[PDB]
């Protein structure tokens, strides 16, 4: 999965 | 609500002490009531609230995924059949998690959007009304998934907008708004190219202004272009 | 109850389900609902009850720890007063957790512990027994702190009768058994000798009996036996 | 914290 803030 | 009765200045602190032990759904319920005493959040709340629903909703979506593989897999041909539980649990939790997303949604549409003026808070706010409505697309298959989809993609868009005229290519916000846009790209709007064009344009022009930061503001706005890198190395 | 429409088996499939999505909280509400049908658990049964209510507890617990020192410090010379917010907080959690600790004293009294005649059961259930006695105990201050203490002695003290007549020395719910009334010595009755002759015995009797294992009973007597080395490391 | 099972 990719990267999220 | 049963935080009514509860000071603002008391829920905050209990929020920050749920934070230390790891008590996600109980730091998420203090912001909520934190936020229904009806005044504007600082920086530092609005950090609490994200952090808390981020945390809760995380989890909930760690669960859903686990049980919509289990699910993919009891429909395979060969898959001996094993009855309804599947799907209703699957259902279970993505109606729970649906609730948290409307909760949100609903603090941020009564009445946080609304009174943020300040570029900065306004564009947190409109940020978050697109990460909740994406992870209502993440579990979205019916008639309303488009407008779902559509709904995610008008926050962050007049985020991006609001973002791209108030603030420096370097802004924390700015680039974790940017960031998540491009994530919405690349898994809910079967755009990849489009998220891969933010997340380069996004780091390069971060690059070019690190020059300008303190060491404190260079630590903060490296770490997200480090992941905006990541997110490009999985995709390229 | 909420679970009272829903099958015994379907409540056991779904607590697998919750296992493997680690919703522990849905783990044991699915296993509250199984043990309220009525009849006898199985062995698989049996663990899928602790596992639950172990992860639900534990988690607590490690709340509680957390707020309990926050609070401890705030009563130090020096500290400056922040008001009833962090005692309120830790009662809280306590509360919640104290809930939990008679929920599972409540199925074990009502009625598995009555029903359960084979030795392996019913010292599986004497040992749950002990053990929330024991987390009852670890957060009791009061009148009745002494009762709650010697609640859980009485529980381990059966089971370790019936275990010791009955199960082998190697026998993983023995050696759990034996691990755990260690543990209490130790930390809940302040008899730490007793804890470290216990540890020291049931390791020695383990290890003299595991020639007559198969690997795969070796593999979890000597997995239980390490931790029983690990505490005498700690405790020496 | 010591080790329980
Ligand atoms: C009130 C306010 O300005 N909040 C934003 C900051 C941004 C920095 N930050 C972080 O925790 C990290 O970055 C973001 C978090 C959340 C958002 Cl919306 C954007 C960025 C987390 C990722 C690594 C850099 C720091 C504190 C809150
Ligand atoms: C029905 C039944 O016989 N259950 C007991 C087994 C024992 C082995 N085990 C484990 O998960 C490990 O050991 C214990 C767990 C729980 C208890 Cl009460 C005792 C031992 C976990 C620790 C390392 C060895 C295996 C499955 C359930
Ligand atoms: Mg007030
Ligand atoms: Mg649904
Ligand atoms: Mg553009
Ligand atoms: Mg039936
Ligand atoms: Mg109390
Ligand atoms: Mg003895």
């Amino acid at each position: 999965f990719p990267a999220t803030v | 609500g049963a935080m009514g009765s509860m000071e603002r200045a008391s829920l905050i602190q209990k929020a920050k002490l749920a934070e230390q032990a790891e008590r996600y759904e109980d730091m998420a319920a203090f912001m909520k009531g934190a936020v229904e005493k009806g005044e504007e959040l600082s920086c530092e709340e609005r950090n609490l609230l994200s952090v808390a629903y981020k945390n809760v909703v995380g989890g909930q979506r760690a669960a859903w995924r686990v049980l919509s593989s289990i699910e993919q897999k009891s429909n395979e041909e060969g898959s001996e059949e094993k009855g309804p539980e599947v799907r209703e649990y699957r259902e279970k939790v993505e109606t729970e998690l649906q609730g948290v997303c409307d909760t949100v949604l609903g603090l941020l549409d009564s009445h946080l959007i609304k009174e943020a003026g300040d570029a900065e808070s306004r564009v947190f706010y409109l940020k978050m009304k697109g990460d909740y409505y994406r992870y209502l697309a993440e579990v979205a298959t019916g008639d309303d998934k488009k407008r779902i989809i559509d709904s995610a993609r008008s926050a962050y868009q007049e985020a991006m907008d609001i973002s791209k005229k108030e603030m420096p290519p370097t802004n924390p916000i700015r680039l974790g708004l940017a960031l998540n846009f491009s994530v919405f790209h690349y898994e809910i709007a079967n755009s990849p190219e489009e998220a891969i064009s933010l997340a380069k344009t996004t780091f390069d022009e971060a690059m070019a202004d690190l020059h300008t930061l303190s060491e404190d503001s260079y630590k903060d706005s490296t770490l997200i272009m480090q992941l905006l890198r990541d997110n490009l190395t999985l995709w390229t």
